């Protein structure tokens, strides 16, 4: 709720200004949604997230996902009571400690499937579509993920939700954390490349940014990211600077 | 076909949920909602038979 | 002798050239010894020992990477290749003893028929050297020779006995269960 | 007499040769299809047959059958005056009389 | 350290021709494609390398069988003088969508 | 209208000059009931005594009629033309430097080269043409040596060098169907059909059709619009239906994506028509409509619509797709005798 | 799904005339013998649908 | 001009590679080919004399 | 590059680069229903340098038919393309 | 019948009059659905 | 006869005003020309006819 | 292998003779007892175990 | 299935054992030995035999 | 029995090389008593003649 760190916040924060240039009915749709809070059902939803844990895990084929997903929404709703819902919870974190009894398991196959495993969970563990500049994401985190599987001692890793990636070259190690800089790099996906956003966005990029983009970027195609971005031509840039 | 009348309108609905979900109202205009619409989408000077 | 315990014929791979994925295996049936009616006792041991001396993968492998790398068409130029895609980068573009005549005057420049920066040869030949912007391979599609180092003719006693694996005609297997599809 | 009449629906289609694609469900996909590279065909020979049944007319007609090629050339000039295409087409490579 | 791939024995035979190859942005050297964006508003090269769109191939269209048309007969008419009600049992299947 | 619905004109006589000649045609008034003001007189109808009469060579074709109007008023043209080269592999090749010789050979054949409003043979005409001088123009651009060199050396790399296609991307195959046939079997030998894009079919009329890879076809009397060479098509009607089994028995659709899932089936007789599978109030099927509009148009599931994006397109299918009705008396009755002869007495 | 639907009957409803004469009067009539209702349904794959 | 035709064809080589690079077949179709090419490249009602 | 030309936007730097940035937001926020774009100009530049020779050089050229060999059917003419370093055809 | 129209949802938002904008109230994956199989079988036009 | 005929090969050419492009090859580089920016014109006097 | 034929006006096969090493190794081990083990390199006939 | 057995640009004619073209036909040559037999053929007739 | 075995390597190349190449004549001179010819046999590097 940006409302409630609106009002908790100093005089002009930059979210007690995101609701101010909002329309009227936008902004009071935030403020009325932030005041009295709508209810949300969590069944139907815990439903859908046992019977993919179901089809992942084998049990079912996904081909009849949707139909078992269903007869068990008959099942939950004729007899919906605390007790069964404690029933659904059960069954969800019964399908979370599966889905991590599996990622232990590829933790302790060769590092370079635990890393690319490792930087899966990172990808789920964050946004998966923005705004603007969809398609500058996507190539980023494709380019990440064959620079991990490409680069034989790169290790990801986690530290409480942060999750760092470590490189070393053999006399020093330099780390850089992904979540932070994959923090810095919103609203730098749909960056137009010109002459006005590149002072305005050059100091909006933290060192852990452009070094975390300097590294992938090894490994740079130009059907990458969109032709015209930032993000797109700084690679083009940084690649050719590894090269020479 | 009967559109924006009330009285004797159609009905699309489920089985378990019996409730029609189709409700026409007599002071809307639904052909000429198409009619604009239509228009919007393409030029109406192209003849399409179907 | 026992049958059951005599050495299998190898599985033979299909390349499938043109999507590059592999065609499945087949029983080595195109290169077989006709032994049992006209062959007897004699024979049952000879075509056992020829059996189970084919080549493991390994020394399968080995062989065709010295049968290829005396190929002269490698993918890359060797030194003879090399030398003329010099060669010719060298003698390409204008000519750098060419003294010709650079006139900078803003009134009466001569007409310079010919047949004031020049590139080097350096990078001349950097242009006409360097490969693609993709500089990795998609997964799944080989080139022949590449397919043919992996994927070696091997005998396979015993296939369709274990846990969870089968074989590889066509498939993709998709719920666990090896499902040979794109029926 | 509305039982003396008839009726006569019939349709011209004028510069159009009827296509019918390759792809798993019909509908435009990318030049490569959806069962172009499905490895059923690709993997594994067949030959099909084509059956028409046609509007009797009065003069001998041909039936302008075209297929599905991809008919590529990858020209390569690798030196000075050193010209060499090549030419490959997917389904029918060897371009006979068929 | 140049290239120099011989066609007709290229091997893969589709990414070669670019059929099914990597895409002309992703398969052209960095110089050439910098070129032709830069000299790309009077001298063409983008129609002189060939790049094929390709078909998902998986989990788009299923091998299963499944009606492309369905024809809904009334259940129900009863037709009267000022209108003709119609009512259908429309049955949208296990995995089917509507 | 066609020869079988023309009569002489008594001084005329068959047999002394060929069908194919200018004053045959002339000299062979059609019949006149055949078509009149009262021929189907509220209805958009095309003469279904010539919908399979080529319309192209018609005296209102524009095109054709700016194209001889190009040349002159007069048979004496002194025409001077400049022809593209149109095979894909050096439609748009960049040639680099170095010394290329190119040859080619250019038609003399008055009906393969010019085109009839009439169809007529050219050759019984008396047309002819004389080639006095064939130059090859280039233009280059000026573009400074120190990249143009630059750019040949980046176009003689083999990772980037050129590719084309031919847009057709057709095997062109021709099969006879005689005049009373009925029934036509394509039979293929077995094959991978390693990205096979689909299938594409009209019927072209032999006469209209020159021998394939012919130096000189002598049977080929023809010279109005060949269907072949040209997008001119006009008999995409007369496909009652058709079916594909990529193996003896095996049906390609073979899993009921069709109404009729083992057939193709083109068009159905309304009148024998008891089930539907009519679509676009014509004889059209619900099945063959289908697969036109969402190989064209790519959205038949979400919605049958008319596509203004590909109107230009002149070889679509909405653009081009003319349903059309009349009724007709029904004659085999006690009255309406039928009092309109199409047979000439030759 | 159970969907139902009301055809018009009306001639001057259903049917437009280039002088918008009275068509009950004038004779005008439809008649429906078969009114089906058809369906276009993609053969996605059920894994995603 | 003999399109199609792998009897009467044209020729276009260079001179260190003597191969002929212009081979066609007698079952393609050039001028269909560019009519086709042509009339998605714009539309057939602008009449260019050239 | 002349002031004289860059101070009527002639030769100078471009638009996105000159107008103050808070009015190239403006004319971009208002520019669906109030266009303001037309009002400043921006001159496209052209290259001027390493794309065009002073060498004396044919703009079009004319092949003539080195052999003809007319025939009945068909009327052959075989060409021969020079070009040469630093022309590309 | 419906667990939203239960709850306190602004009616607005709910039928997307003044809501969030597609891009933003769609499951994350829904608009990946809809953006991936957008050139055959569009459903943009339903939400 | 062929010998007593003519030709007048002719071009109407309306609302077109023939131009010619101050570029090194002829063609839109840029409104501002290749040659418009070179320093033998702008920056020294010619006396074109 | 793909054929093209000059049409003849009464049926005919096509004598197709490819390139096989079809050879015979004949063991006399002992006193009669006679064996042989044929091999056919290309277009093998034998014994898949 | 496309993969020509040559495939290295070796006969004059790339894509397959032209043994014989008609001679009136012919335009490039390409015919041995005064008659129709072509100079492929003719040069791997020689080579084998 | 004894068998001949081929190189099979060092001898061949995989290369797509023409092995046939027909020269046209560059320039010709004809005349009423002598037909001349004039041709490049352009020997690649690596090929032999």
């Amino acid at each position: 709720t940006e409302v409630a760190d609106a009002l908790s916040s100093h005089a002009n924060s930059k979210d007690a200004r995101s609701l101010r240039y909002e329309p009227y009915a936008n902004r009071l749709i935030k403020l009325q949604t932030a005041m009295v809070p709508p209810k949300v059902d969590g069944t139907s939803e815990r439903v859908a997230e046992v019977v993919k844990g179901l089809a992942e895990q084998g049990a079912i084929y996904p081909d009849q996902m949707g139909a078992i997903h269903s007869d068990l929404l008959n099942r939950v709703y004729t007899w919906n009571s605390m007790g069964v819902q404690e029933s659904i919870q059960a069954l969800v974190n019964d399908v979370i400690h599966g889905q991590n009894k599996v990622l232990q398991d590829e933790l302790a196959r060769t590092r370079e499937i635990a890393n690319a495993s490792m930087l899966t969970r990172f990808f789920d563990s964050l946004y998966k579509t923005v705004d603007r500049g969809q398609r500058n994401f996507e190539g980023f985190k494709k380019l990440l993920r064959l620079f991990v599987n490409n680069v034989p001692n790169a290790e990801v890793y986690s530290s409480g939700g942060s999750f760092s990636l470590q490189i070393n070259m053999g006399g020093q190690s330099q780390n850089i954390n992904l979540t932070n800089a994959f923090d810095n790099l919103k609203d730098i996906w749909g960056a137009r490349w010109d002459a006005v956003n590149n002072p305005r966005i050059g100091a909006l990029l933290t060192p852990n940014t452009r070094a975390l983009l300097f590294f992938v970027s090894t490994f740079y195609d130009y059907g990458s990211m969109e032709p015209g971005s930032y993000l797109d031509n700084l690679m083009r840039l940084y690649k050719e600077a590894i090269r020479a | 076909l009967y559109h924006d009348s009330g009285v004797c309108s159609g009905t699309l609905n489920s089985e378990r949920s019996g409730m029609n979900v189709v409700v026409e109202l007599p002071d809307r205009n639904t052909e000429l909602s198409y009619q604009y619409m239509l228009a919007d989408m393409m030029s109406r000077h192209h003849y399409f038979a179907l | 002798m026992n049958l059951l315990n005599a050495a299998p014929t190898p599985y033979v791979w299909k390349y499938n050239p043109v999507t590059g994925k592999c065609a499945g295996a087949q029983q080595n049936y195109g290169a077989t010894i006709d032994w049992v009616l006209p062959g007897g006792n004699s024979f049952a041991y000879a075509a056992d020992e020829i059996r189970r001396r084919f080549p493991e993968p390994a020394v399968t492998r080995a062989i065709t990477a010295r049968f290829e790398a005396e190929s002269d068409q490698q993918p890359y130029a060797g030194p003879h290749e090399t030398n003329i895609i010099t060669a010719d980068v060298v003698r390409s573009g204008p000519p750098p003893s060419a003294v010709y005549p650079f006139d900078p005057s803003g009134v009466q420049r001569v007409q310079l028929s010919g047949g004031p920066e020049m590139t080097p040869d350096a990078f001349k030949y950097y242009l006409r050297v360097q490969g693609p912007s993709q500089e990795v391979d998609e997964p799944g599609v080989m080139s022949q020779r590449q397919f043919m180092t992996t994927f070696l003719p091997a005998m396979v006693p015993h296939p369709f006995d274990s846990e969870s694996p089968d074989a590889f005609p066509a498939y993709f297997s998709s719920v666990y269960k090896g499902t040979n599809a794109f029926e | 007499q509305p039982g003396q009449v008839l009726s006569y629906k019939k349709f011209l289609c004028d510069n159009y040769l009827w296509t019918i694609p390759f792809s798993s469900d019909f509908m435009y996909m990318g030049e490569l299809t959806d069962l172009g590279q499905n490895p059923m065909y690709t993997n594994n020979s067949h030959s099909m047959v084509i059956n028409f049944e046609l509007d009797p007319m009065d003069d001998p007609t041909y039936v302008y059958m075209l297929y599905g090629v991809f008919d590529t050339v990858r020209v390569n000039q690798p030196e000075r005056n050193v010209l060499a295409m090549a030419y490959f087409r997917t389904p029918f490579a060897t371009g006979n009389a068929v | 350290a140049a290239l120099t791939p011989d066609l007709t024995t290229a091997t893969p035979r589709l990414q070669y021709f670019h059929i099914a190859g990597p895409g002309t942005r992703e398969y052209l050297s960095e110089d050439l494609q910098q070129f032709i964006s830069a000299t790309g508003s009077y001298f063409d090269l983008k129609n002189k390398f060939r790049q094929t769109v390709v078909a998902p191939t998986r989990n788009v269209t299923t091998e299963k069988a499944q009606r492309l048309q369905i024809r809904f007969y009334p259940i129900q008419t009863d037709d009267t003088s000022t209108g003709y009600r119609v009512r259908y049992n429309i049955n949208v299947g296990d995995g089917w969508v509507l | 209208l066609p020869d079988r619905y023309k009569f002489s004109i008594s001084g005329f006589d068959a047999t002394s000059v060929a069908p194919t000649t200018y004053e045959y045609m002339n000299k062979r008034v059609p019949l006149t009931n055949v078509v009149d003001m009262f021929t189907n007189v509220g209805a958009r109808w095309s003469i279904d005594q010539m919908d399979n009469v080529n319309p192209f060579n018609h005296h209102r074709n524009w095109g054709l009629k700016y194209r001889s109007q190009l040349l002159g008023n007069s048979r004496y043209v002194n025409f001077h033309i400049q022809v593209p080269q149109k095979f894909f592999a050096i439609k748009n090749l960049l040639l680099l430097s170095g010394s290329y010789t190119y040859e080619w050979v250019l038609r003399k054949d008055p009906n393969m080269i010019l085109q009839s409003s009439l169809g007529n043979d050219l050759r019984a005409d008396g047309a002819s043409i004389i080639y006095n001088e064939v130059n090859l123009m280039a233009n280059f651009m000026p573009m400074d040596h120190n990249t143009s060199n630059q750019l040949e050396l980046m176009l003689r790399n083999a990772t980037n060098d050129q590719t084309f296609v031919d847009y057709l991307g057709a095997k062109n195959a021709l099969y006879s169907v005689p005049a009373g046939s009925t029934a036509l079997t394509i039979n293929i030998p077995a094959r991978t059909w390693e990205g096979m894009r689909g299938w594409s079919f009209t019927r072209i009329k032999a006469a209209e059709t020159p021998q394939l890879g012919a130096q000189y076809d002598v049977n080929f009397k023809y010279s109005g619009s060949i269907a072949y060479s040209d997008g001119g098509f006009y008999l995409s009607h007369t496909f009652r239906n058709m079916s594909i089994l990529f193996d003896t028995s095996i049906n390609w659709p073979g899993n009921d994506r069709l109404l009729t899932p083992n057939m193709f089936e083109i068009k159905r007789s309304v009148a024998l028509d008891t089930e539907g599978f009519t679509m676009s109030q014509c004889d059209i099927t619900k099945d063959w409509y289908l697969i036109q509009m969402a190989t064209n148009y790519n959205f038949v599931y979400n919605g049958y619509r008319f596509w203004p994006d590909r109107q230009y397109f002149h070889y679509d299918f909405l653009r081009n797709f003319d349903p059309m009705t009349r009724q007709g008396p029904n004659f085999a009755l006690p009255g309406l005798f039928d009092l309109v002869s199409y047979t000439p007495t030759t």
